[PDB]
């Protein structure tokens, strides 16, 4: 079915992603970056891959700092010309991508309001990924009130502020109570549109979706533990969409202590292995990177499907793991703290 | 295994309304073996102290309970190997958990009846805390010299990779002491070992022919020296890790070498004579900590029992072991044999837990 | 030292009341409570409220903080007698 | 204070390789830590000594309970972030006992 | 009552130090803290340690080494015993004590 009319349209675009995927650090690169001994050669080693004259024509004393930023020019520019050129399905599952990064802005905007602070002030701070198309809200910038108005007409996230906020609940809430209630509404909306886009799709995409709903659970629940969150509060934050949903996030809602929740991975194999693969002693990978590994291992396993969208979430999860990595290693070799240097996660 | 503890009122005195319950709680059916319980008389007192030692001897069963199951786990992390044997060595009073419990002694010398509540809680809680001291101590001691003997195993373990120079490194196939001349050492894979053979000849300048020397070989790769004039070295070794094959030069070091032998040798020395003395010291600290737990639940129960009761006192302390095929029926003959006193209940009611030994 | 407090509470109360002084206080609390001669206004919302007088009888100050606090948990009254 | 100094360069490049770490999980919840301020978990006390007749200032440390950060990566990072509030508190300890 | 600690340095230095609890607004909104972006002029930052330095509030100003170098002056201008200066290291910065005031104080140093 979906592999006769799916190069029709994005069939360039799943070519050029497809090109850009084996434009990414291999794990014979990760080990030759980690040899050398400061941010010149970081620049000498990027300079021989895929990042070629990223790097050029910027100040010769280099810090980490900017090292960050050209990684995300990069990001940011690689994933522009693909939005430019993608029609409308494409186009829709694209920006369900930047609403991730949308989210992380709104929450800035609304918290520099909450704090007084102009808008302005956050433009330069927001993820460009996550950049506006209408400046209104930004030009204006006078209160929370008017803010939560302008965000509604101004933002594509303004049925998940609907379905789960007023402007009221802005002034009273804790800003990562917000933060994880757009998340959820985010991901159920976003794994239902990958299900109305079915078959190879969602049939590769869900699996992703499902863990990040999944994760959620997990991470949140132990983390509320040493906090002011009730089992209700757990309850509200949880995403919908993952294999925990029938009753693995009841149990978690009922859960107060880290053997509850492991307790939960138990009954799912891919669970109990990353809690039984971490027990975050010293030295050790710590539960959330195991984590980060099986996201890893599921946006790899994405691109094995020729006629699909799941290659553009996979291919921006994978360049984030890339540009999370390449900092790591250049913060490892500029503080000179290389015992922790193996701990970037290899993709491919 | 799980025993339950409860006190209640006699008629009269503290025998009449214990031959009712344990007669009731054994032949209805086995809902659990039944006894009195070994609480001795201790000197009662005003409710500021009885009130006060109610929440604070719920804070020291907690404590103490966390340091008892910690003498366990130290006893366990000891025992590495025998693990099973844990319950063999985890004693008090010379016996097992279920003998202990079942045939409880008070210790009137360690805990003179006579003193107030308030004094015996606090002689628990110091003598508790100081062994919370001494497991604080004795894991810096063993929990140290357990990682260092897991790292030089794991420096004998494995591949050329990993297993140790001490085992290959020998003076002859070493050229050093020079000005002009250097000795590198690499290791590769035992396929690509045969290419290696003529390969590192090509990776620089001032090399020269058949001067690659083999330590040793295994199951999956082998380490050499490699003999060359010193302008060659720098060149060589990057090269060498741009075509895969790993450098890990070790130029006949006589002080390394020597430390990793009486390393070996020391850490597996101490850690044996750190485990006598731990299983001692914990045999010794898990008898007084499992001791004064159940101290801790004798006090729970006489003091809700001088509560519950008042100070004209005719209650007796009693001891099950229920059934868990039954435990619901064993709480209906609790209930119906004392509804009229008053997790709750209208007997005083509390528990131990054996799978300290897990 | 002895102690009591008597205070005033609302009559549908009275039966969680006790048993909740009988938890805090373990199995040990002297008490008596009776109904108004009518019932009382409201200073804020003007309604006429089915109120009882209590009063409770103990020793020490930490019977004293046990009995007080379950009274303000049932949003009763305390007094000096 | 010389000693006290290289113990601070100590745990200094622990915290701030730290913070590194959390980076790596988080991303950038700097920003969020910055514009999010209200009132100081942990605040100093001057207290005195009058040893051979001078007075001598110090200061003791002192901690409110209340976490104003306490949510901050729930859904990432909070692992490492926990980690990382920690090691800059005992950060400023050893800094209250230098100054 | 309790004084408050005040931070100049960095975004990686000040948000280290919120994280350990030291961030706190004064009831006239302003912070106890400055971040250092690179665009900052060398004035604002000393008009940030004066200020710090002058009010009532601060107990102790921790500044970034490197930003210690650049205010040297009014730094070194700096001489009351109450509101305690440190020079701190971080980890693309000079170390722990370089050019230290205090150090420079010391009859006994070398």
């Amino acid at each position: 079915f979906p592999e006769l009319y799916f190069n029709v349209d994005n069939g360039y675009l799943e070519g050029l992603v497809r090109g850009l995927k084996a434009g990414v650090l291999s794990q014979a690169d990760y080990l030759n970056l980690v040899q050398c001994e400061t941010l010149e050669d970081l620049k000498l080693h990027l300079q021989s891959t895929d990042y070629g004259n990223f790097l050029a024509n910027e100040a010769s004393p280099l810090t980490v700092s900017v090292i960050d930023d050209k990684l995300k020019e990069k990001m940011v520019v690689e994933f522009r010309h693909m939005r430019n050129h993608a029609y409308e399905p494409l186009a829709s599952f694209l920006d369900f991508i930047t609403y991730s990064y949308m989210i992380d802005n709104v929450i800035l905007l609304i918290t520099g309001t909450l704090h007084q602070r102009s808008i302005a002030e956050l433009v330069p701070k927001c993820h460009p990924l996550g950049s506006f198309e209408q400046m209104e809200a930004v030009n204006i910038a006078q209160t929370p009130a008017e803010l939560y108005n302008a965000i509604l007409v101004d933002t594509p996230l303004a049925a998940f502020f609907q379905d789960c906020i007023s402007e009221q609940d802005l002034d009273e809430m804790n800003i990562e109570i917000i933060r994880n209630t757009l998340y959820k509404a985010y991901l159920e909306s976003f794994y239902k549109f990958c299900t109305l886009l079915g078959g190879t799709t969602a049939d590769a995409m869900c699996p992703i979706l499902e863990f990040e709903a999944d994760r959620r659970a997990f991470i949140i629940t132990i983390n509320s533990f040493g906090t002011e969150l009730s089992k209700e509060d757990r309850a509200k934050l949880f995403p919908h969409c993952g294999r925990l949903y029938p009753e693995g996030l009841a149990q978690l809602a009922r859960a107060d202590d880290y053997e509850q929740v492991k307790n939960v991975a138990d009954y799912y194999p891919e669970y109990k292995l990353l809690f039984e693969g971490a027990g975050s002693n010293p030295g050790d990978k710590t539960l959330e990177d195991r984590f980060f590994e099986h996201e890893v291992k599921l946006n790899k396993l994405a691109f094995l499907n020729q006629f699909h969208f799941g290659v553009f979430y996979a291919f921006v999860k994978l360049k984030e793991q890339e540009c999370r990595n390449i900092v790591w290693i250049a913060e490892c070799i500029a503080q000179r703290h290389r015992a922790k240097i193996d701990n970037y996660i290899p993709i491919f | 295994t799980e025993f339950w503890l409860i006190s209640a009122p006699g008629e009269k005195t503290c025998q009449q309304t214990w031959e009712k319950l344990h007669a009731a709680t054994t032949k209805n059916n086995n809902l659990a073996v039944s006894s009195k319980f070994n609480i001795p008389d201790l000197k009662v007192g005003t409710l500021d102290v009885l009130v006060g030692l109610s929440d604070e001897l719920a804070k020291l069963d907690a404590f103490v309970e966390g340091v008892v199951k910690k003498v366990a786990q130290y006893m366990a992390d000891v025992l590495e190997d025998s693990k099973d044997k844990v319950q063999e060595n985890l004693l008090a009073s010379g016996v097992d958990l279920v003998t202990y419990i079942t045939r409880f002694q008070w210790d009137m010398a360690k805990y003179p009846i006579k003193q107030s509540l308030k004094n015996i809680s606090e002689i628990i809680a110091k003598g508790v805390t100081q062994i919370d001291n001494d497991l604080k101590s004795r894991a810096s001691a063993y929990n140290n010299l357990k990682g260092n003997l897991q790292n030089l195993e794991r420096k004998n373990a494995g591949s050329l990779l990993t297993r140790s120079l001490a085992e290959i490194v020998k003076k002859d196939d070493f050229v050093l002491d020079s000005e002009y001349l250097v000795t590198l050492l690499v290791v590769v894979p035992k396929l690509n070992h045969n290419d290696w053979i003529k390969q590192y000849e090509t990776l620089a300048e001032m090399v020269v022919p058949r001067s690659s020397n083999v330590l040793s070989e295994d199951q999956d790769s082998y380490l050499c020296n490699v003999t060359l004039f010193k302008k060659a070295v720098d060149d060589f070794r990057h090269k060498a890790r741009e075509n895969k094959f790993i450098v890990r030069d070790f130029q006949y070091n006589e002080e390394e070498m020597r430390a990793d032998k009486e390393e070996m040798n020391r850490l597996s020395t101490d850690k044996k004579k750190q485990f006598g003395p731990l299983v001692r010291w914990l045999k010794v600290n898990f008898s007084e900590a499992f001791i004064a737990w159940i101290h801790i639940k004798a006090l729970r129960v006489f003091v809700e029992s001088v509560l519950r009761y008042g100070l004209p006192v005719n209650f007796q302390a009693m001891l099950l072991q229920p059934n868990k095929k039954s435990v619901k029926k064993l709480r209906e003959v609790l209930h119906e044999l004392y509804k009229h006193l008053d997790e709750y209940y209208p007997y005083v009611y509390y528990k131990i837990d054996c799978n300290l030994l897990e | 030292r002895l102690g009591f407090v008597a205070g005033v509470i609302n009559r549908e109360r009275i039966p969680t009341f006790e048993r909740m002084l009988w938890r805090v206080c373990r199995g040990n609390v002297f008490l008596r409570q009776a109904e108004i001669e009518n019932p009382l206004e409201d200073p804020v919302t003007g309604d006429y409220v089915h109120k009882s007088v209590f009063i409770i009888f103990f020793q020490g100050d930490q019977l004293k903080n046990r009995v007080k606090k379950i009274c303000e948990g049932f949003r009763a009254s305390l007094y000096p007698c | 204070i010389i000693e006290t100094k290289m113990l601070m360069g100590e745990v200094m490049r622990e915290a701030a390789f730290s913070l590194a770490e959390a980076k790596f999980t988080a991303g950038d919840f700097s920003t969020t830590v910055i514009q999010n301020v209200n009132k100081a978990q942990v605040k100093i006390r001057a207290k005195k000594d009058n040893v051979a007749g001078v007075t001598l200032p110090v200061f003791e440390h002192y901690h409110e309970g209340t976490d104003s950060y306490e949510l901050t990566g729930l859904a990432r990072g909070g692992e490492q972030l926990a980690k990382l509030k920690r090691n800059y508190a005992k950060a400023v300890e050893l800094l209250v006992e230098l100054a | 009552r309790g004084k408050l600690i005040a931070v100049i340095g960095d975004e990686d230095t000040v948000t280290g130090f919120l994280l350990g609890g030291i961030g706190e607004l004064n009831k006239n909104r302003h912070p106890n803290f400055l971040v250092v972006e690179k665009d900052t002029t060398i004035n604002e930052i000393e008009d940030t340690f004066r200020q710090f330095l002058n009010r009532d509030d601060i107990g102790i100003i921790l500044i970034n080494q490197y930003i210690a170098e650049m205010v040297r002056h009014a730094l070194d201008a700096h001489q009351r015993s109450i509101p305690a200066v440190l020079e701190i290291p971080s980890k693309e910065h000079p170390y722990d004590a370089a050019k230290d005031s205090i150090l420079r104080r010391a009859k006994g140093m070398f």
